[PDB]
Protein backbone atom coordinates (compact mmCIF):
# COMPACT_ATOMS: atom_id res chain seq x y z
CA UNK A 1 0.00 0.00 0.00
CA UNK A 2 2.64 2.59 1.16
CA UNK A 3 5.76 0.26 0.48
CA UNK A 4 6.66 -0.44 -3.05
CA UNK A 5 7.59 -4.24 -1.61
CA UNK A 6 10.43 -6.56 -1.54
CA UNK A 7 8.67 -8.55 -4.50
CA UNK A 8 7.99 -5.44 -7.03
CA UNK A 9 11.21 -3.51 -6.40
CA UNK A 10 13.26 -7.12 -7.18
CA UNK A 11 10.55 -7.28 -9.88
CA UNK A 12 11.71 -4.12 -11.43
CA UNK A 13 14.80 -4.66 -11.22
CA UNK A 14 14.25 -8.17 -13.40
CA UNK A 15 12.77 -5.79 -16.08
CA UNK A 16 15.43 -3.32 -15.92
CA UNK A 17 18.13 -5.96 -16.23
CA UNK A 18 15.63 -7.78 -19.03
CA UNK A 19 16.43 -4.10 -21.28
CA UNK A 20 19.57 -3.81 -20.37
CA UNK A 21 20.78 -6.85 -21.57
CA UNK A 22 18.86 -6.33 -24.52
CA UNK A 23 20.31 -2.87 -25.27
CA UNK A 24 23.87 -4.76 -24.46
CA UNK A 25 23.32 -7.76 -27.14
CA UNK A 26 21.58 -6.15 -30.08
CA UNK A 27 22.55 -2.20 -29.72
CA UNK A 28 25.08 -1.29 -32.66
CA UNK A 29 28.62 -1.39 -32.41
CA UNK A 30 30.00 1.78 -31.93
CA UNK A 31 33.08 1.46 -34.97
CA UNK A 32 35.56 4.15 -33.51
CA UNK A 33 38.04 1.53 -32.22
CA UNK A 34 38.92 2.65 -28.26
CA UNK A 35 36.24 3.48 -26.26
CA UNK A 36 34.80 1.69 -22.54
CA UNK A 37 32.69 -1.05 -22.92
CA UNK A 38 28.60 -1.39 -22.60
CA UNK A 39 28.01 -3.00 -19.19
CA UNK A 40 25.34 -4.05 -16.55
CA UNK A 41 27.19 -3.68 -13.14
CA UNK A 42 23.82 -5.55 -11.23
CA UNK A 43 22.86 -1.86 -10.55
CA UNK A 44 23.17 -0.31 -13.56
CA UNK A 45 22.88 -0.12 -17.24
CA UNK A 46 26.40 1.58 -18.86
CA UNK A 47 26.46 2.37 -22.50
CA UNK A 48 29.95 1.91 -24.41
CA UNK A 49 31.60 5.18 -23.13
CA UNK A 50 33.80 8.08 -24.76
CA UNK A 51 37.43 8.30 -23.69
CA UNK A 52 38.67 10.57 -21.58
CA UNK A 53 35.16 11.87 -20.44
CA UNK A 54 32.54 10.62 -17.67
CA UNK A 55 29.79 8.82 -18.88
CA UNK A 56 26.60 9.30 -17.24
CA UNK A 57 23.18 7.54 -16.78
CA UNK A 58 19.50 8.02 -15.13
CA UNK A 59 19.03 6.73 -11.47
CA UNK A 60 17.75 3.11 -12.51
CA UNK A 61 13.96 3.30 -12.41
CA UNK A 62 13.28 0.59 -10.64
CA UNK A 63 14.57 2.07 -7.02
CA UNK A 64 11.63 2.35 -4.35
CA UNK A 65 12.52 6.03 -4.12
CA UNK A 66 13.01 6.53 -7.80
CA UNK A 67 10.20 9.44 -7.60
CA UNK A 68 12.24 11.11 -5.20
CA UNK A 69 15.16 11.30 -7.74
CA UNK A 70 14.27 12.54 -11.40
CA UNK A 71 17.11 14.68 -12.20
CA UNK A 72 19.75 12.45 -10.83
CA UNK A 73 22.60 10.57 -12.42
CA UNK A 74 24.88 8.20 -11.46
CA UNK A 75 28.40 8.29 -13.05
CA UNK A 76 31.71 6.37 -14.42
CA UNK A 77 34.92 7.48 -16.47
CA UNK A 78 35.96 6.37 -18.88
CA UNK A 79 40.05 6.69 -18.74
CA UNK A 80 41.52 7.53 -22.30
CA UNK A 81 43.04 4.09 -22.22
CA UNK A 82 39.16 2.80 -23.45
CA UNK A 83 38.93 1.93 -19.62
CA UNK A 84 36.84 1.81 -17.40
CA UNK A 85 38.41 3.90 -14.16
CA UNK A 86 39.36 2.00 -11.06
CA UNK A 87 41.02 3.40 -7.80
CA UNK A 88 43.98 2.97 -5.17
CA UNK A 89 43.41 -0.40 -3.73
CA UNK A 90 39.83 -1.78 -5.45
CA UNK A 91 38.21 -4.54 -7.93
CA UNK A 92 34.80 -2.30 -8.27
CA UNK A 93 35.20 0.15 -10.82
CA UNK A 94 34.81 4.00 -9.93
CA UNK A 95 31.05 5.08 -9.84
CA UNK A 96 29.11 8.45 -8.39
CA UNK A 97 25.88 6.75 -6.72
CA UNK A 98 25.32 9.92 -4.93
CA UNK A 99 22.45 11.57 -6.78
CA UNK A 100 20.62 8.53 -6.34
CA UNK A 101 20.46 7.49 -2.79
CA UNK A 102 17.48 8.42 -0.48
CA UNK A 103 17.79 10.84 1.91
CA UNK A 104 16.08 10.97 5.77
CA UNK A 105 12.58 12.93 6.94
CA UNK A 106 11.47 16.65 6.16
CA UNK A 107 8.61 16.63 3.29
CA UNK B 1 3.38 -1.00 10.58
CA UNK B 2 5.60 -4.15 11.24
CA UNK B 3 5.23 -6.12 7.99
CA UNK B 4 4.76 -3.29 5.70
CA UNK B 5 8.10 -1.33 7.34
CA UNK B 6 10.02 -4.68 7.23
CA UNK B 7 9.36 -5.05 3.37
CA UNK B 8 9.90 -0.98 2.33
CA UNK B 9 13.42 -2.18 4.71
CA UNK B 10 14.24 -5.33 2.76
CA UNK B 11 14.13 -3.09 -0.15
CA UNK B 12 16.37 -1.07 1.16
CA UNK B 13 18.68 -3.84 2.05
CA UNK B 14 18.25 -5.21 -1.74
CA UNK B 15 19.52 -1.75 -3.56
CA UNK B 16 22.53 -1.91 -0.70
CA UNK B 17 23.32 -5.35 -1.98
CA UNK B 18 22.94 -4.53 -5.38
CA UNK B 19 25.20 -1.15 -4.98
CA UNK B 20 27.81 -3.49 -3.74
CA UNK B 21 27.98 -5.75 -6.32
CA UNK B 22 24.68 -7.95 -6.45
CA UNK B 23 26.17 -11.78 -6.79
CA UNK B 24 29.64 -10.43 -7.28
CA UNK B 25 29.75 -9.43 -3.58
CA UNK B 26 30.15 -11.98 -2.25
CA UNK B 27 27.62 -11.28 0.43
CA UNK B 28 24.07 -12.98 0.79
CA UNK B 29 21.02 -11.76 -1.08
CA UNK B 30 18.80 -10.00 1.71
CA UNK B 31 15.82 -11.26 2.28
Amino acid sequence: GATVSLWETVQKWREYRRQCQRSLTEDPPPATDLFCNRTFDEYACWPDGEPGSFVNVSCPWYLPWASSVPQGHVYRFCTAEGLWLQKDNSSLPWRDLSECEESKRGE
Amino acid sequence: DLSKQLDEQCAKLFIEWLAAGGPSSGAPPPC
